[PDB]
């Protein structure tokens, strides 16, 4: 029932994989379905002027025993991103950061989500009730390791992180 | 500290 959703990542200019991910489409569906959308890019052209995909867009922000975050395909630095529907609500805390390999929105506060969003690689329970939980890793668990392992501890990756590709 | 925003990064 949940869709299933895809990230074809390279690091540095090497093939690394793919990440992919379930959306509880079924307990958020309106979080979900922002996160599918922007993996097919089927939404088109957005507010910002720039296609409403994932796809080309880089991991900016990586932080080894906490988390990996992207989704920034306005600004590439964690300042831009934009949703489907042009900030949208907190829909609900039904999910925790109980594990690692969740998938969970990135915000700038109550009410601001938007495209960008992390994927955890430890239990992150200090954010629960603070944003939004809406998937997993399914496979590519691995390739979220090696992504992590790019990170530092003021965020900036050692090694470019793309998307090189998305969807379904 | 630890946590995941979009601008503002804090501690």
């Amino acid at each position: 029932g949940n869709p299933v959703v895809y990230f074809d990542i390279s690091i540095g200019q090497t093939p690394a994989g793919r990440i992919t991910m379930e959306l509880f489409a079924d307990k958020v569906p309106i979080t979900a379905e922002n996160f599918r959308a922007l993996c097919t890019g089927e939404k088109g052209m957005g507010q910002s002027g720039k296609p409403l995909c994932y796809t080309g867009s880089f991991f900016h922000r990586i932080i080894p025993q906490f988390m990996i975050q992207g989704g920034d395909f306005t600004r590439g630095d964690g300042t831009g991103g934009e949703s489907i529907y042009g900030k949208f609500r907190d829909e609900n805390f039904v999910y925790t950061h109980d594990a690692p390999f969740l998938l969970s929105m990135a915000n700038a506060g109550p009410n601001t989500n938007g495209s960008q969003f992390f994927i955890t690689t430890v239990p992150c329970p200090w954010l629960d009730g603070k944003h939004v939980v809406f998937g997993k890793v399914l496979e590519g668990m691995e390739v979220v390791k090696s992504i992590e392992k790019c990170g530092s501890q003021n965020g900036k990756p050692t090694k470019s992180v793309c998307i090189t590709a998305s969807g379904v | 500290x630890l946590l995941v925003t979009a601008g503002l990064v804090l501690a």
